């Protein structure tokens, strides 16, 4: 069971990298959305 | 997994708070140095 727990720790490391990948995906999505909104707002302010 | 996510988020928040405190001191000193420049500009404008 300790060896199985070590395999579970490896799977948990894979879960942590999956959590990292989902966090990177959400971070990139929020970052692109905010940067696009900010660029549009800055362009609108510059046009005004 | 959620405790680890919260821990890294809390570490980022602590880094942001430390940056906020140091940046607040930096802006305070920058304003203190900038005020004489504004006074010199006003005196130069009045002389001109």
């Amino acid at each position: 069971h300790q060896l199985n727990e070590i395999r579970k720790k490896y799977t948990m490391r894979k879960s942590t990298i999956e959590t990292l990948r989902e966090k990177l995906d959400q971070l990139k999505r929020e970052a692109r959305k905010d940067v696009s909104q900010k660029i549009k707002d800055i362009d609108d302010q510059i046009q005004q | 997994s959620k405790i680890n996510e919260r821990k890294n988020q809390e570490q980022a928040i602590a880094s942001y708070e430390a940056a906020k405190e140091e940046l607040g001191l930096k802006i305070e000193q920058i304003a203190q140095e900038a005020q004489p420049i504004k006074e010199q500009y006003d005196s130069t404008k009045l002389a001109l």
